[PDB]
């Protein structure tokens, strides 16, 4: 049992303090993002169990910039620190270079901040955007592994949504094709009903190259198609 | 462990031991009268070879109108007095007026609070009854702890045997108290706290403010308290 | 079946509170009325009021009643404490430590009352063997004194069992009462 | 009772543990050798690590370094930690060259390198070095001198010294022949005979000699003089 | 008193004489994917096998680029390998700015191996557990590699942890690469190493084996997504 | 501060439990005002004003009633009042409640992520005004999380008082009706002593207290409502 | 990092007090016309020259100090004591007061207790000297506190060594009469009966500058 130091190794060639946070990201709310040939669509839950909440102050899909949206999981208090850092460097990039930052260049900097050697950030993201070369979707971890995903899922119920996307993802799916697909995986792993308040989808179209949060009115026309 | 770590109960360890470390120290009495605040003390006697006539280490002076009666680690007490004297003078250098005690305890409890939060250093095993006079709200008497949670009072008896001596002030204290009647009131609680009936006078020290529009702030000599000790004999404001 | 099981967990909780608020205090006073704490020294543990010894037999019969009622009460209480321990986790499990200490004390008292059943069998078996020797060797007087001393020994053990019973009952109620908030909530 | 953890802890016996383990660390690494001659100072370095790689270049793994044209330095131990001392050695020569416009002498460089190795031993957070350093040179007027720097200072002048995995073996082979007055061209053939005693016919022993009246400056191995190895006698 | 005291600290040494914390990093590179490079007379080809973590995922990159004639291929953890890439990129680019000549290969790896050394004596910073593989060509194509402890070895062929023993044995008996001047036979010889050292019953090279070449009139040209499956990923 | 082998934080969960041993404090939102409530205790015939232990101001329109460690609020408030005034100096606008709450949450988060610093064992709730004429009562925990509420409560046994508030919470109330709802939260201190509850009515961007005279007229009506 | 203890007392300070309870005995006694100090100089042999190893050093022309603990620490605290006797003498042209000086050294000793990774001072001081407010004889505790003593001892076995002073001391004693009551508190207190110029004695010498009494000078008093 080696747990005192933060940078200690293992006789089997493995880290220890990083691996503790690997299980911490499996306790947050579930989320799922699909990268289609026309854009990127995200989805998440809204654990607003106590009705006294404002329901708008708590959000799971913040924005890195106007062209890059992302999800959150794990420690919500630490997830905001990385998002605030991403909102600086991505905006700082626009001040230096006139073009929008590339996700491959943005996820690599969002992962280097999880290399503080404090403590590693126990948070996994689902950064997606349509920066250049079409739309891309990335999924980072506290260990620093940045793997570009076509359709992934993070949260407490990310295991069930993993095999569902493998049996449902098709390369020739449009926005409205995946929009129903982004909800059928949420209908499976859900301890409630897919109402017009628990789901908070948003997408980034390739045409306008900007993200637009799907409000309560627009999601009602998509949750009632019954996949 | 260190002071940075918490405990599963929610309390702390280093600041909890310091709260108990002052319980094994000499007692001090605080008392607000209708003329000025007065303080008490208990000179712990290691031997009879101390000076016992010129000095006493239980009541100090912060400013010309603010004074405290310390109780706890006598070694660590000298740092805060050397730290409170600067704040009582840096306020004068920055605002050309006296500093209110309400703005002094906040300036001094934060120096204690800063130690029980970071640095990995031990806290200050000290707690004192600091009182003074101000133009904003008259005489006042505050009380700090090793954690920093200060609170105003009328009478406090920290040191050793607090719960017994504080109960004396629950009944014998009155809203209207003159300077001479307040001294006799604070003299009995200072004596019965040590399970004795009369002070040896080569013991306890008292101080009093009583602003006569100039904040005289006179201290007491071993001969001046003899008249106060004699008045306790005739009029006994007993234990009860 | 799912209903009957959930009913049981509900049924346990009811029995536990009833025992701590009524059944246990009543027994504290009950055993105290037999061996009052205010008695002067030597007036309890004596032998002044002393074939088989029919008098000791009658005292043991009351003991067996006392032993039966004690074990039954603690057993549901022990299970009840077990039903409130939260999921095993690393760290912030100070409450399970409180919980474990309570379960430990309950099992200890249970072992004490449990040993009375075995101890009573030992009395009759041991007394009979020495008595056979008295019949075989009637003039060695130490065997008859041994019989006398054995009754005096058993008489003392009976009363020490009752005082330990009494003292455990108050100690159990007082212990659970102080840590009650951690006893009801899991963590 | 486990007192050899940090470097600042002194053993109750009086010895300094956690630094004596480094000698057991250099005793498992490859060896190096050097010796005095009447014509120069021939060096040697055997890299007994043939059974695992067999893919490295023939003359790539060189363990002979020089601060300038007339002072050679070798390693024995952790090859990674020795790079840091060479950086402190060349910088010591360059700092001495700026402030004094001359080549740094030997008796003032060794005393400055030994201080650098010893300085990391005193710290409670920095780990000590794990490399024994052989420093030698050969004056034109005066003869050569070889300084041996092991961990925990101890700069000692030698006349022939071997450090590595067979220090108790090759030491007995040097005291046989008085190398103080022979040559360099014959000792190089004698050195290759010693390695065959204690383990194959391979050219994994790269070494150069500082002086053969070749302007009295550090040369290379000069392969043509190394290939006629007396592999039988 | 042994087996658990001299294990978790980068400062303490074992009584035998082995820094066991750094020795774990050398074994930490074995958990990564395989890689192999071939040094010909005038060209150097690097074959790297990516690792598709999931069906929906994309294979993470293994072979990188540093300069026009310098390209590395990590094998280990992506956390520390990316840091050494930026340190090697800012170093070589500064050499083309401060001066005009290209950076010497051995003078570059000496700076990279020194980066491992600086993260070995301090108690706070740990060692970079990553097996670098620097392949470059300046005047003679040389291939260098590092370990957690500072090292350089002008290798002629290598392997990295997945099935290195099955791959090292293939390269031990294949030393004719120096005369295989034809680039086509070189890339088939390098890809044959992975084919004879892959896992049991796995997909051979389904466009998931990164390949890169570098040489005389060749910069760090990444082998395109079409030139490898036409005939190179079809010969076997 | 490091992680746990399963994924939690022993230095944060301990601090979050440290606020449970503190005086309760309840807040309640309304249409254009937000009355607060706190329940403290004092020794009789001594400690006249309790140095205004709760209901601390931050600006002309931002009240704050913390809960928990009384000594750790001074450093939290002084590091907040400074930031509330510094924002007014750089943006020439009185600091909105959305910025103060986003600052107090960043202060506590900056203390758990760093090493060798004890976390702020204090959970607060800020009630102020946004940029438009709106009122959103926030609530921050020592972990760093924060969310708006329509009613919230923190302190000793905050679950039983927040649960009661979840049922009879109307949408829009009257100034006296909203006080009665907050005054129906004496489910923490037995016998409902008038010398224990302290309420303040934050209205029309100008905070003010509530005299004990009208307290007795409202605290006595609760005893004649349980029958 | 010398933290607290559950009993409410510093454990490293209590351990530091044991070191001064097992060193050479230091003794100071005030009078009505000066203050005297004494120290039992444990001479191990005749190789150590007496003019090098000392136990009575000066701070200024009117302040005397005595050591009672770790001999290696007999200089570092002295350097900061003389430095404070200069920093006060630069600004204020007059002499440094003993109460102004002892409160600074007590603050220096204090900072070596609360600082992390440090060790408390293993010694007890005895500052004495002529002041414009009479005479003074203070004693500094490794904890950081200071006492305004009148006659005290701090060395080994002082529980019974002070007993000679509790019964053989008057409030009005001259400095010449206090010498024999101090020698009696050293020779007749414990072993070291061969007191033949093996005791260092400093005096205030009735408002004159601090005088370190020589061996032959003490010999005049050593005959009784």
């Amino acid at each position: 049992e080696y747990d005192r130091g933060v940078n200690t190794f293992s006789p089997e060639g493995r880290l220890f303090q990083v691996e503790y946070a690997l299980g911490a990201i499996k306790l947050g709310s579930t989320a799922v993002g699909i990268c289609v040939n026309d854009g990127v669509i995200l989805a998440s839950e809204r654990r607003i169990s106590s009705t006294l909440i404002e329901k708008d102050s708590v959000e799971k899909l913040l924005s890195i910039d106007d062209h890059i949206g992302c999800a959150m999981s794990g420690l919500m208090a630490d997830a905001r620190t990385l998002i605030d850092y991403a909102r600086v460097e991505c905006n700082h990039y626009k001040f230096i270079y006139n073009e929008n930052i590339n996700i491959k260049s943005c996820v690599e900097l969002i992962s280097e901040l999880a290399l503080d050697f404090s403590r590693p950030f126990g948070v996994a993201l689902l950064i997606g955007g349509v920066d250049k070369n079409g739309p891309c979707l990335w999924y980072t971890e506290p260990s620093g592994t940045n793997t570009r995903f076509s359709a992934a899922s993070i949260g407490s119920a990310q295991e069930g949504a993993e095999l569902l996307l493998q049996e449902n993802y098709k390369k020739d799916m449009t926005f409205e094709q995946a929009e129903i697909l982004a909800l059928t995986v949420l209908r499976q792993v859900m301890e409630d009903k897919l109402s017009t308040s628990n789901v908070e989808i948003c997408a980034i179209k390739k045409s306008d190259q900007t993200f637009y949060k799907y409000n309560t009115d627009d999601i009602s026309r998509i949750i009632d198609v019954l996949p | 462990s260190r002071t940075t770590t918490f405990s599963p109960e929610g309390r702390l360890y280093q600041v909890e031991y310091a709260l108990e470390a002052i319980n094994n120290a000499s007692i001090t009495i605080g008392l607000i009268t209708k003329d000025g605040v007065i303080l008490g003390a208990d000179k712990v006697f290691i031997s009879k070879l101390i000076d016992k006539a010129n000095n006493y280490e239980k009541i100090y002076k912060i400013d010309k109108h603010i004074f405290c009666g310390v109780a706890g680690l006598n070694a660590d007490a000298n740092i805060l007095i050397n730290q409170s004297r600067l704040y009582a003078q840096r306020y004068l250098y920055n605002y050309n007026e006296v500093q209110p005690v309400s703005q002094l305890v906040v300036q001094i409890c934060d120096i204690k609070q800063s130690y029980t939060q970071y640095g990995g250093l031990r806290p200050y095993g000290v707690s004192f009854l600091i009182g003074g006079y101000d133009t904003k709200d008259g005489y006042q008497l505050y009380h700090t702890d090793p954690s920093g949670n200060y609170s105003g009072w009328f009478a406090t008896a920290i040191g050793t045997n607090n719960l017994t001596a504080s109960s004396v002030l629950k009944q014998e204290w009155k809203n209207d108290m003159t300077l001479e009647e307040g001294l006799l009131l604070a003299l009995k609680t200072l004596a019965k706290s040590t399970d004795t009936e009369i002070p040896k006078s080569e013991k306890i020290e008292l101080a009093y403010l009583t602003n006569k529009d100039g904040e005289v702030y006179q201290k007491y000599l071993t001969e001046k308290e003899i008249e106060e000790l004699i008045k306790l004999y005739t009029q006994k404001y007993i234990k009860e | 079946i799912k209903e009957e099981y959930n009913k049981f967990k509900y049924d346990i909780t009811k029995q536990a509170i009833e025992s701590l608020r009524e059944r246990i205090p009543k027994r504290i006073i009950f055993f105290n009325n037999l061996v009052n704490v205010n008695s002067e020294p030597g007036s309890i543990l004596n032998v002044n009021d002393l074939p088989s010894h029919k008098q000791i037999y009658l005292e043991l019969e009351k003991i067996k009643t006392y032993a039966s009622e004690l074990i039954e009460i603690i057993g549901n209480i022990k299970l009840w404490i077990q039903l409130n321990v939260p999921r095993i986790e690393d760290g912030n499990n100070f409450g399970v430590g409180i919980q474990e200490e309570a379960i430990q004390e309950l099992a200890r008292v249970e072992e004490s009352a449990f040993n009375l059943y075995d101890a009573i069998v030992k009395y009759y078996m041991e007394r009979a063997k020495i008595s056979t020797k008295v019949l075989k060797y009637p003039n060695v007087s130490d065997y008859q004194e041994a019989v006398r001393e054995l009754d005096e020994k058993e008489w003392i053990h009976i009363k020490i069992t009752i005082v330990d019973m009494r003292n455990n009952y108050i100690m159990l109620y007082d212990l659970l009462y102080k840590n009650w908030e951690k006893v009801v909530k899991p963590k | 009772a486990g007192y050899d953890l940090s470097v600042s802890t002194f053993s109750p016996d009086g010895r300094l543990y956690q630094v004596e383990y480094i000698y057991k660390s250099i005793n498992n690494n490859n060896t190096a050798l050097c010796l005095e001659c009447k014509d120069g100072i021939i060096c040697c370095c055997i890299n007994s690590n043939m059974d695992k790689n067999k893919m490295i270049k023939k003359n790539s793994y060189n363990r002979i370094y020089h601060v300038n044209n007339n002072i050679i330095i070798t390693y024995s131990g952790f090859d990674g930690d020795a790079r840091n001392i060479i950086d402190r050695a060349r910088s010591e020569a360059n700092t001495y060259y700026y402030n004094f416009h001359t080549n740094i002498p030997l008796h003032i460089l060794v005393n400055r390198i030994s201080l650098y190795i010893h300085a990391y031993t005193l710290y409670w957070h920095m780990r000590p070095f794990a490399a024994s350093i052989i420093i030698s040179s050969f004056n034109e007027k005066d003869k050569g001198d070889i300084y041996c720097i092991e961990p925990n200072g101890a700069c000692y002048k030698y006349s022939g010294i071997v450090i590595g995995k067979n220090k108790e073996m090759f030491k007995t082979e040097i005291e046989k022949k008085d190398y103080k007055d022979i040559n360099v061209r014959d000792a190089i053939e004698d050195i290759y005979k010693f390695i065959l005693t204690s383990n194959n016919l391979q050219n994994l022993v790269n070494f150069s000699w500082i002086c053969k009246e070749s302007s009295y400056e550090f040369q290379n191995i000069h392969e043509e003089i190394l290939t006629p190895a007396l592999n039988k006698a | 008193m042994y087996r658990n005291l001299y294990d978790t600290d980068n400062i303490i040494y074992s009584p035998e004489g082995r820094l066991y914390q750094v020795e774990y990093a050398s074994e930490a590179i074995k958990q990564g994917t395989c890689a192999v490079a071939i040094k010909s007379k005038d060209y150097v080809v690097v074959s790297g096998l990516k690792k598709c973590i999931s069906k929906l995922s994309f294979p993470q990159e293994k072979i990188f680029k540093i300069d026009d004639y310098i390209g590395i291929s990590m094998s280990g953890i992506t956390s520390d390998a990316k840091v050494l890439t930026k340190f090697m990129q800012n170093e070589c680019l500064s050499h083309k700015f401060l001066y005009n000549e290209n950076i010497n290969i051995e003078s570059l790896v000496r700076s990279v191996a020194d980066k491992y050394q600086k993260n070995t004596q301090k108690s706070s910073k740990r060692a970079f557990g990553v097996g670098l593989m620097i392949a470059a060509y300046h005047n003679e194509p040389c291939i260098f590699e590092t370990r957690p402890n500072g090292s350089y070895f002008e290798y002629d062929a290598l392997s990295f942890g997945a099935r290195s023993h099955a791959s090292k044995t293939y390269l031990e008996k294949n030393l004719h690469l120096f005369e295989e001047c034809s680039l086509e036979e070189l890339i088939l010889h390098c890809l044959k190493a992975l084919k004879c050292s892959l896992s049991s019953e796995s997909e051979l090279t389904i466009s998931n084996t990164a390949l890169a070449v570098v040489g005389k009139n060749h910069p760090w040209q990444e082998i395109s997504s079409l030139q490898l499956e036409e005939y190179l990923s079809k010969v076997k | 501060t490091v992680f746990s082998p399963d994924g939690h934080l022993l230095q944060v969960e301990h601090a979050l439990e440290a606020v449970k041993k503190g005086g309760c404090a309840v807040a309640i939102k309304s249409s254009n005002f937000a009355v607060l409530a706190v329940e403290k205790k004092n020794i009789p015939k001594l400690q006249n004003p309790k140095t205004t232990e709760k209901l601390i101001k931050l600006d002309e329109h931002n009240c704050l009633a913390f809960a928990g460690l009384n000594a750790d609020a001074r450093v939290l408030v002084n590091k907040t009042r400074l930031e509330c005034q510094r924002y007014y100096l750089n943006m020439d606008e009185p600091a909105p409640v959305d910025y103060i709450a986003k600052y107090v949450a960043k202060v506590q988060q900056k203390f758990t992520h760093r090493g060798g610093v004890r976390p702020f064992g204090i959970a607060t709730l800020i009630a102020g005004f946004k940029n438009n004429k709106e009122i959103c009562i926030y609530q921050t925990e020592p972990s760093g999380i924060y969310a708006a509420w329509k009613a919230q409560a923190i302190g000793k046994n905050a679950k039983i008082v927040q649960e009661f508030l979840e049922k009879n919470y109307q949408e829009n109330m009257e100034q006296k009706d909203c006080i009665f709802l907050a005054l129906k939260a004496i489910f923490e201190v037995v016998e409902l002593s008038s010398k224990n509850v302290e309420v303040a009515l934050l209205t029309e961007k100008d905070l003010t207290f509530i005299e004990e005279q009208e307290i007795n007229s409202m605290v006595e009506l609760i005893d004649q409502e349980r029958t | 990092l010398t933290t607290f203890s559950p009993t409410g007392k510093l454990v490293q300070i209590e351990y530091a007090l044991n070191r001064v309870s097992s060193s050479s005995p230091a003794l100071g006694i005030r009078a009505k016309n000066g203050v005297i100090i004494a120290t039992e100089k444990k001479s191990p042999n005749e190789l150590i020259e007496e003019n090098s190893i000392f136990k009575i050093q000066q701070i200024s022309e009117h302040i005397g100090i005595v050591y009672a603990g770790m001999p290696g620490d007999f200089r570092v605290l002295l350097k900061r004591a003389r430095k404070e006797a200069i920093r006060y003498s630069l600004q204020y042209g007059s002499e440094i007061l003993v109460k102004e000086l002892v409160k600074i050294i007590a603050s220096i000793v204090q900072e070596f207790t609360q600082t992390g990774g440090v060790r408390p001072f293993g010694l007890s001081l005895l500052i004495c000297g002529v002041d414009v407010y009479g005479y003074h004889l203070y004693q500094i505790d490794p904890s950081g506190c200071y006492f305004n003593w009148m006659a005290t001892c701090v060395g080994k076995d002082y529980q019974n060594n002070m007993s000679f002073l509790e019964k053989r001391y008057n409030k009005d004693i001259e400095i010449e009469d206090a010498i024999h009551t101090a020698i009696l508190t050293l020779k007749e207190s414990y072993e070291g009966v061969l007191n033949e110029k093996n005791i260092e004695i400093g005096v205030a010498y009735d408002n004159k500058p601090f005088k370190i009494l020589t061996q032959n000078e003490i010999k005049d008093y050593l005959i009784e």
